[PDB]
């Protein structure tokens, strides 16, 4: 356990963890202190502003309504969850990762416009 | 039965905590730099807080600490821009003028130009004033020479006090305490909730406090321990009493170019008769005061006699009662209302100096010159509070003797600040119920 | 906490009775104080309760004209407790009013049952003879 | 009819539940001065934050009131429902469960990742 | 459109954008100012929504019923008539009294859901 204790952890096993890493995101000279404190804010909200964008705000695991692109990746699930870190997923996707962003934006906003109806 | 946790949010607790604290203020300039601060709003508000008793101690509370900085660290502010004066160290020749509280000085200063020099003639107070070791007795120098430079405090800047709304930032709030008897310490049964403290006026006095609040119905005493003897004893009066202060002294107020960007001022002469600076407290009224302090004394002492003594000698700043009239420094000798002695069963004038060169804070390497304020001044103040030591070393049963004044300025924010106390407001709580969280799926 | 009481005297007929009621250990304010009588022939009966919070009183139908509740301001200890006491006068004093009276603290600050007698003082003996 | 802020803060545990909204809201609203004034407002912001990471990661965001599946333990009171909720103000109960206080916190961390690895594959199962 | 391309728009069409509009040494003291202000500003709005409720949405619905005195207009005179700019102006003396009756109506919620609860 402790702070990044799962990160050499299989990404399933990795998932028990999550709250652990979820916390301590928060917690002349005097101007040095105050940029470094709101970079610490600013990089929280930005990860929470993508969560509310996303419609996952509040949840540490959310699923959503888009399709897994097989060029991504074409490891099967039990590859990928139980051989693999989270270390080493991110490089694999590491040029796809912006395109999977957008296209979860896209997604919501799509939900929204049924939800009001 | 089966209890699970539930989370609350918006949970109405705190505890204790210290904070920055940053000023408001109501809607020329001044030391104190106000127009920085966030306006007032218009209507304050209050909360009275039912079923809550809170323990306050004054002696303890950082609110006084964050000011006495906040005091300080302004006064240099306003000095950053001020003139240097450091030409001005110079040998002076100095004569009696046309009681040596004047003497008429005269040196050569520099000038505009680097090489050119003005012969300077000007009057200087005497306490500002040191003799050269040689002890010729016409020879001088000022006071800081071996000491610090002096910077020249701005001549449009003002040294009035503008009341200084403390507030805390959000998520913090200040409990006020409302009981009538309250001496600043142990626990108040009516407590309120405040953002804000009232203004607070930047008062600097060293024995008597000048222009603060009024005790509400009685005088109240405040000691961290009134048994030991050198604690200060800080008197809350119920009503003002006035003084009056004066210098009737007629200044002309000459300046000189000391080099580029820069200027020397100074008193050139002096219109009519030269005499010495007073106040006037009235006698009927002091002494009415002085019983009452005295009564309140002996509920303390066991109706021992109370002797009421001048200061114990030492350094000018501290012996004597000081405070900026005009923009000027007075010092004023306070043996005439401190003579008295109390038992179970026209007005008063008081001798006064002014010094041109002070050291406020008693900073090591620090001065100021105050420049001459032309004309005479004459103004009025309401003495609000006392600050008493008493004499300790002796087991008799009849005396006791108190004297004017002490070492420590943050007394006197103390006065002001005992009703406030600063806590952190926690939102989040815990506590069991019978509800279970319903698991989807 | 605790509650103490006045010591038992003898009283004549007629004469009026003050039963003064110290606390301790707890808020004054927070909690009802109740007075409750017994007698040998009667058996425990309520006397009725003030709140020293709002000064209110409850007096029970039988003695509202001879019975007389007030309390002091109370006197905090810490944040959390204090001293205080309650006092009961009663008037017109007969030889039925014979018996041991008590003192009680009120159950909890709130819900339904608030001003139950959950403490109770050891009680003090009061006398009537001519 | 409200108490204002704080104004809930000597009531009983129960009766303080109905003013949460009063104390939920302006936590956030309530040169030398100027880095002062930016000082605390930078602090007010790391304040409120502070608790709103618990809450987000509790699955208690959103909500004034948010019930867990997290059991009562007897250790850390033995306090029956009356006891708490009628008989004690916030402020005396905080004091009461200081020293379990983070205790708490991690263990309704815990249970809300296993709750919500349990709803993904109640879902993946469909 | 784009942000606030719907300003000029009515209530009810500007409706179908508020996705759009929901997203968004002396030059360093004043970025540090501008991002400090920046923040503020954007969780000033989410302590509200919390607080109501209404987070993750950008349309909630709430139990607080209209009071005629905010304002007498029908809904096809509110939403089919005017913009979200004149709208602001007849109720910006009642905003805020809105704003409390929202508050107390998600706290008297939530109690009793978490009475149901307990029930069960
Ligand atoms: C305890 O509390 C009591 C009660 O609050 C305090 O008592 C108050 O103390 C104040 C500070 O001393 C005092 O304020 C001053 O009053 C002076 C006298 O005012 C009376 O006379 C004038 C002139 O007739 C009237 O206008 C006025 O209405 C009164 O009747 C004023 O002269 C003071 O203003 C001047 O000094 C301040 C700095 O102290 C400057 O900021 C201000 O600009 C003024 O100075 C300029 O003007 C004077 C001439 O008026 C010049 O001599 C000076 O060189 C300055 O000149 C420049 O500016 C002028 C334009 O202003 C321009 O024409 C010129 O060319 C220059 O550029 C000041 O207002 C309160 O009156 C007094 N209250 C009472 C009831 O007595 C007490 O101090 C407190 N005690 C302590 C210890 O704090
Ligand atoms: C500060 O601290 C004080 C003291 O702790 C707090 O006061 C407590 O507040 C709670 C609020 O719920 C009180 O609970 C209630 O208690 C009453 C008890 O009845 C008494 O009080 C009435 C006050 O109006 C009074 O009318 C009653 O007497 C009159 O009427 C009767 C009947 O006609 C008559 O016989 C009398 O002669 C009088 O004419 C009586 O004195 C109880 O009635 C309440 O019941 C309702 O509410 C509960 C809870 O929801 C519910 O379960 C019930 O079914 C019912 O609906 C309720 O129990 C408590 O008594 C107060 N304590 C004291 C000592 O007074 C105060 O609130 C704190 N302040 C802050 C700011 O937090
Ligand atoms: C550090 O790396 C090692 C090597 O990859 C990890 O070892 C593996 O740990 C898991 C448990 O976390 C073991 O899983 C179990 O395997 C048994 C069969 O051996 C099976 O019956 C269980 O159901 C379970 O799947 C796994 O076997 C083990 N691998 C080896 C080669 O021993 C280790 O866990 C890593 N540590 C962390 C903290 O991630
Ligand atoms: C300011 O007011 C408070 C409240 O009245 C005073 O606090 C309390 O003062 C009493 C004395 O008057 C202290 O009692 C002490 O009891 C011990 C024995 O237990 C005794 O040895 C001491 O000599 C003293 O009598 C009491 O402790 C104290 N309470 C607290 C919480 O400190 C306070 O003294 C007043 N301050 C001044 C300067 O008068
Ligand atoms: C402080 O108290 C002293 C003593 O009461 C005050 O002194 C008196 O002030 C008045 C002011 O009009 C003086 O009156 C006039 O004095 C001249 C002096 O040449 C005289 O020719 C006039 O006939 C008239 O008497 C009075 O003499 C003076 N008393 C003394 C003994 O000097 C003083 O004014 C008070 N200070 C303040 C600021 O109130
Ligand atoms: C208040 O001051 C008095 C005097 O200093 C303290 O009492 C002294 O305590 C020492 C303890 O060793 C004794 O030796 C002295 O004899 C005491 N002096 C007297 C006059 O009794 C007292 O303890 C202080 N009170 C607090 C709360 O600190
Ligand atoms: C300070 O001393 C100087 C030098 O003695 C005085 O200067 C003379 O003042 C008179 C007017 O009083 C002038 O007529 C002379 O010309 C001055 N002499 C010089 C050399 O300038 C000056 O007056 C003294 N100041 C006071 C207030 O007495
Ligand atoms: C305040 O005024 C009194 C007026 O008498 C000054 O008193 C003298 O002080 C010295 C100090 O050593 C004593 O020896 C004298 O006996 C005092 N008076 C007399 C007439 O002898 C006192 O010094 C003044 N205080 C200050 C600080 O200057
Ligand atoms: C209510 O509380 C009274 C005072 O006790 C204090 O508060 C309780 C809740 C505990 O925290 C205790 O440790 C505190 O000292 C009790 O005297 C009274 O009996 C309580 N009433 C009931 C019904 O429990
Ligand atoms: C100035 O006055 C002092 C004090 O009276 C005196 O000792 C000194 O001699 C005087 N100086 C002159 C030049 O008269
Ligand atoms: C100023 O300069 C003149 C030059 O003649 C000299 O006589 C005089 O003593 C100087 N004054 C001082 C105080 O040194
Ligand atoms: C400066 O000179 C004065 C002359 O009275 C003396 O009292 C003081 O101690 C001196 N300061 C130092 C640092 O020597
Ligand atoms: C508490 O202080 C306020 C001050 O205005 C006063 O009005 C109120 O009556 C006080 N409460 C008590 C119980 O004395
Ligand atoms: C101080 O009191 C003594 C004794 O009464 C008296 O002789 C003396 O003159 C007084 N001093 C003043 C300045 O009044
Ligand atoms: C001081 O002298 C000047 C000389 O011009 C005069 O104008 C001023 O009024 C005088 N002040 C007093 C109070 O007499
Ligand atoms: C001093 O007290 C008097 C009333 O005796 C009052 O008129 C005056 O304004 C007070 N001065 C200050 C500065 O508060
Ligand atoms: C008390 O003070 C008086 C002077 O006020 C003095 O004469 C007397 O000796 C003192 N008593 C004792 C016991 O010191
Ligand atoms: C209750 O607390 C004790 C420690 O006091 C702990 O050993 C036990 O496991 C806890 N029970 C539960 C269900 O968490
Ligand atoms: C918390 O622990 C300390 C010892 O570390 C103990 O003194 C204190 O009483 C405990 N608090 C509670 C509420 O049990
Ligand atoms: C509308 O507001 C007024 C405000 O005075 C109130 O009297 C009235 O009952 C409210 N109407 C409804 C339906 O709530
Ligand atoms: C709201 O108040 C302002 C004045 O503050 C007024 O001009 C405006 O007409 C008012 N609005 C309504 C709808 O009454």
């Amino acid at each position: 356990l402790g702070f990044l204790g799962a990160a050499g952890s299989t990404m399933g096993a990795a998932s028990i963890t999550l709250t652990v890493q979820a916390r301590q995101l928060l917690s002349h000279w005097g101007i040095k202190q105050l940029q470094a404190r709101v970079l610490a804010v600013e990089h929280y909200l930005r990860d929470q502003q993508l969560l509310g964008i996303w419609g996952c705000s509040g949840k540490l695991i959310c699923c959503t309504n888009v399709p897994w692109n097989s060029s991504w990746s074409n490891k099967s699930l039990d590859e990928i969850w139980n051989n693999m870190t989270w270390l080493q997923w991110d490089k694999e996707i590491n040029n796809y990762t912006q395109l999977i962003y957008r296209l979860i934006e896209e997604s919501q906003n799509q939900q929204e416009k049924n939800e009001k109806e | 039965e089966n209890l699970w946790v539930t989370v609350y949010y918006g949970v109405p607790v705190w505890r204790d905590a210290d904070t920055t604290l940053f000023c408001a203020s109501d809607a020329k300039h001044n030391v104190w730099a106000t127009h920085a601060c966030v306006p007032t709003d218009p209507n304050p508000q209050e909360i009275h807080l039912d079923n809550v008793t809170e323990k306050f101690n004054m002696w303890k509370n950082n609110m006084v600490e964050q000011m006495h900085e906040d005091i300080i660290s302004l006064w240099d502010q306003s000095l950053k821009p001020c003139v240097k004066l450091t030409p001005l160290c110079v040998t002076l020749h100095c004569t009696n003028v046309t009681r040596e509280g004047l003497k008429n000085c005269s040196f050569n200063m520099t000038t505009e130009l680097r090489d050119k020099r003005q012969k300077v003639y000007s009057l200087f107070y005497r306490l500002d004033i040191v003799p050269i070791n040689e002890n010729q007795g016409s020879e001088y120098r000022l006071i800081n020479c071996n000491t610090s430079a002096i910077t020249q405090a701005c001549p449009k800047v003002s040294f009035e006090p503008i009341p200084i709304h403390y507030c805390t930032p959000a998520g913090f709030a200040i409990l006020k305490c409302k009981d009538e008897g309250f001496n600043g310490t142990g626990l108040c049964k009516n407590v309120s909730t405040v953002q804000c403290t009232h203004g607070i006026k930047p008062v600097v006095s060293t024995q008597l406090l000048l222009n603060g609040s009024l005790a509400e119905k009685n005088i109240i005493i405040r000691s961290e321990n009134i048994t030991n003897n050198a604690k200060i004893i800080i008197v809350q009066l119920v009503q003002p009493v006035t003084i009056k202060c004066i210098r009737p002294n007629n200044n002309t107020v000459k300046s000189i170019r000391i080099g580029p960007g820069q200027a020397f001022y100074y008193t050139g002469d002096i219109i009519g008769d030269i005499r010495q600076a007073h106040c006037n407290v009235t006698r009927s009224r002091w002494n009415k005061t002085l019983q009452e302090v005295a009564e309140k004394l002996r509920t303390y002492f066991g109706n021992k006699t109370i002797i009421f003594a001048q200061s114990s000698g030492g350094d000018l700043e501290i012996t004597t009662h000081s405070f900026n009239c005009g923009g000027e420094f007075f010092y004023c000798n306070t043996s005439g209302l401190f003579n008295s002695t109390w038992y179970v069963n026209d007005t008063i004038t008081l001798p006064c100096r002014i010094k041109q060169i002070i050291n406020m804070w008693q900073r090591a390497g620090q001065a100021m010159y105050a420049p001459p304020i032309p004309g005479v001044i004459k103004c009025e103040s309401n003495i609000t509070g006392l600050l008493l030591t008493r004499d300790g070393g002796k087991d008799n049963n009849v005396n006791e003797t108190f004297r004017p004044g002490g070492s420590d300025m943050r007394d006197n924010w103390r006065s002001e600040l005992y009703k406030y106390k600063v806590v952190e407001i926690e939102p989040l709580g815990v506590a069991p119920t019978r509800c279970k969280r319903r698991v989807v799926e | 906490g605790q509650l103490v009481q006045s010591g038992a005297e003898l009283k004549k007929p007629g004469a009026s009775v003050k039963i003064s009621c110290k606390t301790s250990g707890y808020r004054f304010n927070f909690y009802h104080i109740n007075w409750i009588r017994q007698t040998a022939g009667r058996g425990p009966e309520w006397m009725g309760w003030i709140s020293p919070y709002s000064g209110d009183k409850n007096l029970a139908p039988a003695f509202q004209d001879r019975v007389i509740m007030t309390t002091d301001t109370e006197v905090p200890v810490t944040s959390f407790t204090s001293t205080g006491a309650a006092y009961m006068e009663i008037r017109n004093l007969k030889f039925d009013d014979t018996g041991t009276y008590f003192c009680a603290k009120g159950l909890l600050r709130d819900g339904s049952s608030t001003w139950l007698p959950y403490l109770w003082g050891q009680g003090t003996l009061l006398t009537v003879s001519s």
